[PDB]
RNA sequence: GACCAGGCG
DNA sequence: GTAATGAACTACTTCCC
DNA sequence: GGGAAGTAGTTACGCCTGGTCATTAC
């Protein structure tokens, strides 16, 4: 019960920004209370699927190879 | 002497149990005669209970406020299908032989699936997954492996209509309706040895009981009647629905007895089935809900158990309590953090029962003499037998003399008592804490200012509730587990939650800044 | 002259503190409370007659195993409403 | 009866006489005007009414018919002391309720063991 | 060594016992409510109740 | 249902309260006796109109009139003075 | 049938008797709960003797009174159907004769009083045989076998036992002596 | 959850009740919500401990 | 007692 | 005088050409 | 078969004020 309350209570003070910047550096990804709802409800497919891909020892410190 | 409930088991009531537990049979579709007495044989019969003062229940004696009520039954003319078990009947029918009662499986498959059902039975999802495979594989087979016999597909149309597709010719087929008097006979022939494969239990859940033959009637206390000041009677929806059902059943029985064409009884049967289906649940799919005289849809058994005002979330989970108070709050920084100010008006209303002993007889006797109108006093005294007596201006001087060991006195609140303080909405566990009482002349609750953050309160019109525990165990639990000073650290992040706020920081900065200096009188006055 | 409502999150807060006896006092003692005669052999609720002060089970002829149980009135109403439909709840008692 | 049983024995009303005489004397020592409640003083009176032969002698007789023949059970031994039978018909009626009936020569032997 | 739940349960049980006729094991100033007497008994370390732990 | 005789303290013999008379909680403004309730025979029921249990004031005016179908009708107003105190917004 | 049986049970001891030793307090409690309340299957409780073993107390929520597991011995008188009743006729009545059998009075029906026709003589409010000239009066000491037994509730008064009285070996001691004289006469012939 | 009442009090009450009635399910009252509904003490906090007393005590 | 409308934190 | 009724969401289940 | 497409189930907690009901044709 303590854990459930400690998770639920702070959500009532959630803020939202939603900049929606056209820059590719800032990927448009849902955030905040909708994201928490998606995670807890175990959504089969998220609204904004995305991946983080790292590079090996080679191609790591170059722009054209990336 | 005193037992406790250890477990609960569920099942389906057989007609024998209904006919045995009932106390009367209802035949007359009326409630009250012209005088006001219940009509014998009606839905308000005395044998099912009494509500109006001045009447006695002949089933168990009793009075209008101490009779729990007793059941009744109605003998249906022809069987009807229970709406709750509608889909299960379809699943059972389309997965069993049409004329022998056996399942559409062979012995090897039966053994293989019994060995699988034996384990993983305590679970829900696995047991449901197992059942679906049996139904899916037995739906396709078109010939019984136990007896050589042809089979036909079955179509189910909501809510309680079953269709059978039969071939008039090779290219010409017609649909046949299965009336309940045939479905019950078909269901009656399934042996109990293969019931666990269908998911039922032979001892207390039998397929032929899903088709009603006798319908129970709830007691009078489950559907009270309110007498309006205008003289007209107000009755619950269940009474109206039962009256309609009884009238329809009587007309159908009379038509059957007197003889009639098939088109008449086969329509009255549908009307009765519709009435019963609406009575059990008024929000069944694909059926016009029953409408009251005022146009509002009626409430029925299914609606009483669901929603935010149902019997589960409305009364069982939360209910109204007795000893409580409510008023506005105002700041008071001169009391310690574990105290609360209580108006003298409230403190003279709520009472804390106390048992007189040898170390508090003097104070209790002094309190009783003050009566119920001076502040330190009592309202009631309880003798050792159990009688409750009200303290009055003509009784205090003699009741205070009879006081002795073993008595109980309901005194007023004093300084030192412990109460529960709550603010809604209760967001986390720190919204309810225990405080020590301190009586004040005015009529608002007084709260220390450093206690505001955990309550998230602000003095602009807010209100708070106050609860008073009554038993010594509850008082001890509140005193040991719910004290304010025990909740300085917040369990969410392991940091202080109760502390300074607003002026408590500005004053500190003004005091401890560079260049601040004070004279003798200021120092002495502030320290005092 | 009504009374305040002890909602569900108040019950959750009381649970989170861990005060079981406080829950028992607030939710049951200060609200509806009653004693019910229960037939131990079959599980149905027994019947008590004031005319001769005899207690017996109506469905089954048992008159020795009758026992007393303390429960909230709302749960008795829930049992009655469940028995209004064809669902049969059976009660299994235990000592202490 | 509470939880159950853990043992069982049978006694003669000759022993019941002194058993109730116990409660008699203890409650008179405690200062009770009615040292035995209703049917308790009655039980005492009925026990002593047929208790000329002493209780310890009744137990000795019980043990004597214990050694005499193996089939004899302490209930029957207490019973024969309790009834004081004198002739064949007496013990025939005594045992006719029970499944077992007393043999006439065993009956003559019980006549000797009964003694006074 | 007592967990706070055990302490609260013991104090409640003793407070209930005192208010029914059980004699007090220590002297107490007059006018004291039974719960305070139980608390005083507990902090004096003379409480006879013990807890069984699996 | 006859209340205490203290409550029927300032009712005129016609059944109406005199104006400008102090009233406390549960005091009776208009005295009315309903016909007996069928089961109690020959026993009229007391159904008087009383001040709310938690209010206090002084009677201001009394009006007697007739409704749209011949029945009598009375309206009574209560005046109460309120001074600022703790908790007022 | 007077009998001693050892029984296990759990005894509640109220706070008042806390200062008293557990053994005698438990004895008193058992007296109260069993001396008046008896069981049909066991007979009628007469006297509780010394309790030998007692356990530590268990405190449950609510009551707050200590509970002790107790094993004790109790002297019980159990009536058994078809048994030789030894007792005196406490009183007689036109529908039957009341026979003291133990903690309860038994009822000997007038149809169960004799093979001979019986009549309720009202001069002394007694029974008298028509042809045997046999009489039954208050205070008479009789022996009779049981035919029917009955027991309703834990109150002792509401019990009845029917005794057969015609069967050989039963009756008032006088006519039993007469039957013995007849047996002697037949054995000497 | 194994308890019928714990699931029934949450959502879709009637479907759960009828399913449990069909299956012949058994509720052991080993949870928290069900005991609150009945009124008997919960096993969560204080209702878990058990304590014993030695009786022959005298005022010292 | 159930509905409808409007407010307070 | 009374007996008589007249908007969003999400996850399943059913198709289906 | 894996794409429609059509059900089926939910949507914060208290408290206050006032107003209306609770059949009709003959
Ligand atoms: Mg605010
Ligand atoms: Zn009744
Ligand atoms: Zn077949
Ligand atoms: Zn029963």
């Amino acid at each position: 019960t303590v854990a459930a309350q400690s998770i639920g209570e702070p959500s009532t003070q959630m803020t939202l920004n939603t900049f929606h910047y056209a820059g590719v550096a800032e990927i448009n990804v849902t955030l905040g209370l909708p994201r928490i709802i998606e995670i807890v409800d175990a959504r089969k497919n998220p609204s904004t699927p995305m991946m983080t891909v790292y590079l090996d020892e080679e191609h790591r410190y170059d722009r054209a190879k990336a | 002497m005193k037992k406790v409930i250890g477990s609960i088991e569920f099942g389906i009531l057989s007609p024998q149990e209904i006919r045995k537990m009932s106390a009367v049979e209802v035949t007359v579709p009326d409630t009250y005669d012209d005088d006001g007495y219940p009509i014998e044989g009606g839905v308000m019969d005395k044998r099912m209970g009494v509500i109006d003062p001045g009447l006695r229940c002949e089933t168990c004696g009793g009075r209008a406020g101490e009779c729990p009520g007793h059941f009744g039954h109605i003998e249906l003319a022809r069987p009807v299908i229970h709406v709750g078990f509608a889909k299960t009947i379809y699943r059972i029918l389309e997965s069993t032989c049409r004329e022998c009662g056996r399942i559409k499986l062979t012995d090897e498959e039966i053994e293989e699936y019994m060995k699988k059902i034996e384990l993983a039975r305590n679970r829900r999802s696995e047991f449901n997954e197992i059942i679906k495979e049996i139904h899916k594989k037995a739906k396709e087979r078109m010939v019984c492996p136990h007896c050589g016999a042809p089979q036909y597909p079955i179509k189910f149309e909501k809510p309680t209509i079953y269709w059978e597709i039969r071939k008039d010719e090779q290219g010409n087929e017609y649909r046949h309706r299965l009336m309940p008097t045939e479905v019950r006979d078909w269901l009656e022939k399934i042996p109990d040895k293969d019931l666990p494969l269908l998911g039922l239990d032979p001892e207390k859940s039998r397929p032929e009981w899903m088709v009603l033959t006798v319908l129970p009637v709830p007691p009078v206390t489950a559907r009270p009647s309110i007498t309006l000041e205008t003289g007209i009677r107000a009755e619950d929806d269940l009474t109206h629905k039962l009256v309609d059902i009884i009238r329809i059943n009587n007309r159908l029985k009379q038509n059957i007895e007197a003889g009639a064409p098939q088109l008449i009884i086969e329509d009255l049967w549908d009307l009765l089935q519709y009435h019963v289906t609406t009575y059990i649940n008024n929000e069944a799919p694909g059926v016009p809900p029953a409408k009251h005289k005022s146009g509002r849809p009626l409430k029925t058994l299914a609606q009483r158990l669901k929603g935010k005002e149902g019997r589960f979330r409305g009364n069982l989970s939360g209910k109204r309590v007795n000893f409580s108070a409510r008023t506005v709050i105002s700041p008071d920084p001169m009391i310690s953090i574990n105290e609360v100010g209580v108006p003298v008006e409230v403190a003279m209303e709520l009472t804390v029962p106390e048992k007189v002993t040898e170390f508090n007889i003097e104070r209790l006797r002094k309190m009783v003499l003050n009566g119920p109108d001076k502040y330190p006093g009592a309202n009631y005294v309880i003798d050792p037998e159990g009688r409750r007596r009200r303290i009055m201006d003509s009784n205090k001087e003699t009741l205070a003399n009879q006081l002795d060991i073993g008595w109980t006195v309901e005194r007023h609140l004093m300084d030192g008592d412990i109460v529960l303080f709550n603010r809604q909405p209760s967001l986390h566990r720190m919204s309810i804490m225990a405080h020590r009482v301190r009586v004040m002349p005015y009529r608002t609750f007084r709260l220390n200012l450093a206690v505001c953050p955990p309550y998230n309160a602000d003095f602009d019109g807010d209100e708070m509730n106050l609860h008073v525990p009554q038993t010594e165990e509850a008082q001890a639990e509140a005193r040991i587990l719910m004290e304010v000073q025990n909740h300085i650290i917040s369990p969410r992040y392991g940091g202080p939650i109760i502390g300074g706020i607003q002026d408590h920081i500005s004053g500190g900065y003004l005091l401890t800044r560079e260049g601040a200096y004070f004279t003798r009188d200021e120092v002495e006055q502030m320290l005092m | 002259e009504g009374g305040l409502r002890f909602g569900e999150m108040e019950r959750d807060v009381l649970v989170g503190h861990g005060a079981a006896m406080l829950l028992i006092e607030r939710l049951l003692e200060e609200s509806d409370k009653t004693e019910v005669w229960v037939c131990e052999n079959c599980g149905h609720i027994a019947l008590e007659d004031k005319r001769r002060r005899r207690v017996y089970c109506p469905v089954c002829g048992e008159e020795e195993r009758i026992s007393k149980v303390e429960m909230s009135y709302a749960f008795k109403l829930l049992l009655d409403e469940l028995k209004a439909m064809v669902i049969r709840p059976k009660l299994n008692l235990s000592e202490r | 009866i509470g939880r159950g049983k853990l043992g069982e024995k049978y006694i003669t009303i000759a022993e019941a006489k002194e058993l109730l005489l116990k409660r008699r004397e203890e409650e008179v020592k405690a200062g009770i005007e009615e040292p035995l409640y209703y049917e308790a003083r009655l039980a005492l009176e009925h026990a002593e009414r047929f208790a000329k032969l002493p209780a310890d002698k009744a137990k000795e007789a019980v043990e004597e018919l214990m050694n005499a023949f193996e089939w004899m059970s302490d209930r029957i031994a207490c019973k024969i002391v309790d009834i004081m039978p004198e002739d064949s018909m007496d013990l025939r009626v005594i045992f006719a309720k029970e499944e077992y009936q007393p043999t006439q020569e065993e009956m003559k032997q019980i006549l000797d063991i009964l003694d006074k | 060594k007592y967990t706070r739940f055990e302490k609260a349960r013991i104090i409640g049980a003793r407070a209930l016992q005192i208010s029914m006729g059980a004699p007090v094991l220590i002297d107490v100033p007059p006018g004291i409510t039974p719960l305070e007497a139980a608390i005083l008994e507990f902090e004096k370390g003379v409480i006879p109740i013990t807890v069984i732990r699996p | 249902g006859y209340r205490g005789e203290k409550y029927y303290r300032n009712l005129d013999e016609d059944g109406l309260i005199f104006p400008e008379s102090k009233v406390e909680g549960k005091d009776v403004l208009v005295g009315r006796t309903s016909p007996p309730r069928f089961l109690s025979l020959q026993e009229r029921r007391e159904t008087s109109v009383a001040v709310r249990p938690s209010e206090k004031g002084v009677v201001d005016k009394v009006i007697i009139t007739e409704t749209g179908d011949g029945t009598k009708l009375v309206k009574v107003t209560v005046r109460d003075l309120r001074i600022p105190e703790l908790g007022d917004k | 049938m007077y009998k001693i049986v050892t029984v296990k049970d759990v005894v509640r001891i109220p706070p008042t008797m806390f200062t008293m030793d557990p053994k005698e307090a438990a004895k008193i409690i058992l007296r109260e709960t069993y001396e008046g309340t008896y069981d049909k299957d066991e007979g009628v409780i007469l006297s509780i003797l010394e309790v030998k073993d007692i356990k530590d107390g268990i405190i449950i929520p609510g009551d707050g009174a200590t509970y002790h597991e107790v094993v004790f011995d109790v002297l019980v008188w159990e009536p058994k159907i078809h048994e030789v009743v030894e007792g005196y006729v406490a009183d007689v009545m036109p529908f039957g004769a009341f026979i003291r059998i133990g903690p309860i009075d038994g009822l000997v029906h007038i149809s169960q009083l004799m093979d001979d026709y019986v009549v309720y003589d009202e001069r002394n409010k007694q029974f008298v045989g028509k042809e045997k000239k046999y009489l039954l009066k208050i205070g008479d000491l009789v022996r009779a076998r049981i035919i029917n037994i009955s027991a309703k509730s834990k109150v002792i008064r509401e019990n009845r036992i029917g005794l057969t009285m015609r069967q050989p070996g039963l009756g008032k001691f006088e006519w039993i002596e007469k039957e013995k004289k007849k047996e002697k006469e037949e054995g000497k012939k | 959850k194994s308890s019928v009442l714990a699931r029934a009090a949450f959502e879709i009450t009637v479907q759960h009740l009828f399913e449990a009635a069909e299956k012949g399910e058994v509720d052991n009252l080993n949870g928290v919500i069900e005991n609150v509904l009945i009124g008997q003490p919960v096993p969560v906090g204080t209702g878990m401990v058990k304590l014993t007393m030695k009786l022959p005590l005298r005022p010292q």
